[PDB]
């Protein structure tokens, strides 16, 4: 998928 | 709520313990309790809040995607009728996800955003507002999908406008905001060109400002820049 | 309970969906609901029950170990006093773990074990009873620790006696029982020699019976045999 | 740690 920030 | 009797400092201490234990539901509950004390959050405390809810909603989103995929396959031609269970269980997970998003949005509206005067804090919270409307948008299908999408867009835009005025282009909050708004454009707004433009401009303006940074700040910023590059690679 | 209105078949269907979604709390709740319908469980349904609760308790046990480690360090000499929070939060996780164990034990006592006449089912449930008393033993410190340990031992022993009489030495349930009883001996009963003897005898008797198996049964049995070998390697 | 069966 596309990367989004904080990251779980 | 159920955290009303616990000291603010104890709630923050326990959130950190819950993180170490990978108990993110507990971590979120502790941080909600801390926010509900009514004091502003420090930088570290904002990060704890974000990590807690990101992990909780991240689990729900992953589960929702699994279930939606199964549901979509069930509604193909030649797929055997399996009754209402898949839809019911997808709906259950969806409703729980929406609840978490509404909880976060509630904390932001009552009253984190209005009390946030410094750019760092205000941009952080507006980015969160964008992000949780974006998660609501991912599962939205009804009369309100457009309004949910616009709510995300509006929050991200306000955050962007402040960040460009008040923060350097390498600021990690500014970078993460731009990264996530670019994903909003690509995945939610059906605007891949806007997504690509935003990611590229953000990357290039950050690159040009790296020379001003310490080694530690350089590490923080370049980590997020790599995520922008990763998306651009995926998208082009 | 809250699953009282849902069809047995729907509960099993949803447990499988929850597994695919990695939603183990939901999976456990669905399987509890299915058990509470009062019908015996099939082989596949017993496995769903076991997988669900193993994942839930596995998370709790991992968290408990993190917290207990932190608590133990806090009570060393030269460690700064940090107040009651670590103990409180360890206690919270502990109580939740104990609750899950009591729930599983409750299902076994009301009335899975008494209705289980075939060796496969009866050994499966008695192994579970041993396992959940063993998890209670891992966190026990009071007047009842010895009795909890004996409850685990008694369940495992009954299971062992039936398995040796009624199942081949390669049977995966017999193997997994022996593996877990060997761990009980090593970790809980302070009997490493018994643990080692049990693992070795179980491995050797299984080895000698592999020739009787199909390719698929051979795979099932040898997987568990490797776990016995892994423990023996760790212990000797 | 020591291996036990089902595996979570
Ligand atoms: S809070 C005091 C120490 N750290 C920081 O101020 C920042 C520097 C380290 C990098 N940061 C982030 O990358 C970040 C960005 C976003 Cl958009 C959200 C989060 Cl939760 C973080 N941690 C924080
Ligand atoms: S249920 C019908 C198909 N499978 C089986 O009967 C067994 C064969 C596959 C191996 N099995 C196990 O290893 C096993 C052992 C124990 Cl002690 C607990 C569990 Cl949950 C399993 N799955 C099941
Ligand atoms: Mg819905
Ligand atoms: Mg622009
Ligand atoms: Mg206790
Ligand atoms: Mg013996």
């Amino acid at each position: 998928r596309s990367c989004t920030w904080p990251l779980p | 709520g159920a955290m009303g009797s616990m000291e603010r400092a104890s709630l923050i201490q326990k959130a950190k313990l819950a993180e170490q234990a990978e108990r993110y539901e507990d971590m979120a509950a502790f941080m909600k309790g801390a926010v509900e004390k009514g004091e502003e959050l420090s930088c570290e405390e904002r990060n704890l809040l974000s990590v807690a809810y990101k992990n909780v909603v991240g689990g729900q989103r992953a589960a929702w995607r699994v279930l939606s995929s199964i549901e979509q396959k069930s509604n193909e031609e030649g797929s055997e009728e399996k009754g209402p269970e898949v839809r019911e269980y997808r709906e259950k997970v969806e409703t729980e996800l929406q609840g978490v998003c509404d909880t976060v949005l509630g904390l932001l509206d009552s009253h984190l955003i209005k009390e946030a005067g410094d750019a760092e804090s205000r941009v952080f919270y507006l980015k969160m507002k964008g992000d949780y409307y974006r998660y609501l948008a991912e599962v939205a299908t009804g009369d309100d999908k457009k309004r949910i999408i616009d709510s995300a867009r509006s929050a991200y835009q306000e955050a962007m406008d402040i960040s460009k005025k008040e923060m350097p282009p390498t600021n990690p909050i500014r970078l993460g905001l731009a990264l996530n708004f670019s994903v909003f454009h690509y995945e939610i707004a059906n605007s891949p060109e806007e997504a690509i433009s935003l990611a590229k401009t953000t990357f290039d303006e950050a690159m040009a400002d790296l020379h001003t940074l310490s080694e530690d700040s350089y590490k923080d910023s370049t980590l997020i820049m790599q995520l922008l590059r990763d998306n651009l690679t995926l998208w082009t």
